[PDB]
């Protein structure tokens, strides 16, 4: 089908520019448009701009001066590069693809590119276990789960046993500690009778840091 | 550009009950709106297109209408997937801009939560530092307290709360209390305990333990 | 409301 696939998040200091790329598979950058909105705290849902099937752009106008989208028809690939950032230019950036080649109806979207404006440094987080015990177990229910603890800048994706368990997961909005680092846990609840037959291992990736871990979480 | 503006910022609706989005342009734009959900970490996803026209693959209970400037998005017999917010979006006048978004919340009956509490590990240990959760699982509504004691003395301002988004099945919620202080301080103390306050509750859970036993 | 990076969702 048609998809969009952007490159993935991370921090880029003040004054500096930002630089996502857009891949598309299920259709072709001759027939369509491809735009870019994003979505912050401060202006929610704006849209930037677009590059149209052969080659036009048009901005928004506050972002003609520090915008430029550029694409490689024969790589499927669009280029979004925004200039001079500030704080406020925090936002999930995203790139879409409308019904029809000339309309605005957004029927595409890219699994949005989370940026932060900041002029701290990368931090990849250390992952604790939160263990299983007689403290975490009613009713023949277990609860066990992660410390995802002091990493910047957001996000953190957390799954379970490589994909294989999502059904009782909550993985928990992230808080900024004094620090200025982030802090999240992600726990999940299991039949205390499987623990001892089934591993548990919540998968841990801080794509902004390429800080990929696996943390195996056991009875203490 | 053109100003819309959607109402009321919060609706809160029971399951199978009917619910209306209101969004109002700055100026007559026709029928060129379009609507979007957004779900928890989701990007957004197209409902409406032209104030009433369907999109393939959404369930039917989504419709829209009006014109002008004065426009509705509906859903017949609303589900816990619609867990959601709802934007609409003018195309009449360049540039398209979006409208700030409703939020729609799923009332449910009362749900006690579950409660769980998680010592330092003794990896975290080995770095100075010492995190105590206390895990509420799958309640409603999502008012709760959580009181923490260390040797009975009261615990203030060194926790940090965080609360998932409503199940998009069961309607619940679940919250996080973290507990962080230092390794000394951790060491120089015996009984931890969080106690958890909930309409739910017919009195106050508390969850303890002894650093050892 | 407002719009929250971590979540994707409003929080008013």
């Amino acid at each position: 089908q048609v998809q969009l696939k952007q490159s993935g998040p991370g921090l880029v200091q003040p004054s500096q520019s930002l630089s996502i790329t857009c891949t598309v598979s299920g259709f072709s950058l001759t027939n369509y448009g491809v735009h870019w909105v994003r979505q912050s705290p401060g202006k929610g849902l704006e849209w930037l701009g677009v590059i149209w099937s052969g080659g036009n752009t048009d901005y928004n106008t506050p972002f003609t001066s520090r915008l430029s989208i550029n694409k490689d028809n024969s790589k499927s690939q669009v280029f979004f590069k925004m200039n001079s950032l500030q704080s406020n230019d925090t936002a999930i950036y995203y790139c879409a693809r409308a019904l029809t080649y000339y309309d605005y109806e957004f029927a595409y979207w890219g699994q949005g590119t989370l940026v932060t404006v900041s002029a701290a440094s990368t931090k990849g987080p250390s992952v604790f276990p939160l263990a299983p015990s007689s403290k975490s177990t009613s009713g023949g229910t277990a609860a066990l789960g992660c410390l995802v603890k002091d990493y910047f800048p957001e996000p953190v994706t957390v799954s379970w046993n490589s994909g294989a368990l999502t059904s009782g997961v909550h993985t928990f909005p992230a808080v900024l500690q004094s620090s200025g680092l982030y802090s999240l846990s992600s726990v999940v609840t299991v039949p205390s009778s499987s623990l001892g037959t089934q591993t548990y291992i919540c998968n841990v990736n801080h794509k902004p840091s390429n800080t990929k871990v696996d943390k195996r979480v056991e009875p203490k | 550009d053109i100003l819309l503006t959607q109402s009321p910022v919060i609706l809160s609706v029971s399951p199978g009950e009917r619910v209306s989005f209101s969004c109002r342009a700055s100026q007559s734009i026709g029928t060129n709106i379009h609507w979007y959900q957004q779900r928890t970490n989701g990007s957004p996803r197209l409902l409406i297109k032209y104030a009433s026209e369907s999109i393939s693959g959404i369930p039917s209970r989504f419709s829209g209408s009006g014109s002008g400037t004065d426009f509705t998005l509906s859903i017949n017999s609303v589900e816990s997937e619609d867990i959601a917010d709802y934007y609409c979006q003018q195309n009449n006048n360049w540039p398209t801009t979006f409208g700030a978004g409703t939020k729609l919340e799923l009332k449910r009956t009362v749900a006690a939560p579950s409660v769980f509490i998680f010592p330092p590990s003794d990896e975290q240990l080995k770095s100075g530092t010492a995190s105590v959760v206390c895990l509420l699982n799958n309640f409603y509504p999502r008012e709760a307290k959580v009181q923490w004691k260390v040797d009975n003395a009261l615990q203030s301002g060194n926790s940090q709360e965080s609360v998932t988004e409503q199940d998009s099945k069961d309607s619940t919620y679940s919250l996080s209390s973290t507990l962080t202080l230092s390794k000394a301080d951790y060491e120089k103390h015996k009984v931890y305990a969080c106690e958890v306050t909930h309409q739910g509750l017919s009195s106050p859970v508390t969850k303890s333990f002894n650093r050892g036993e | 409301c407002q719009f929250d990076l971590s979540t994707r969702r409003l929080k008013c």
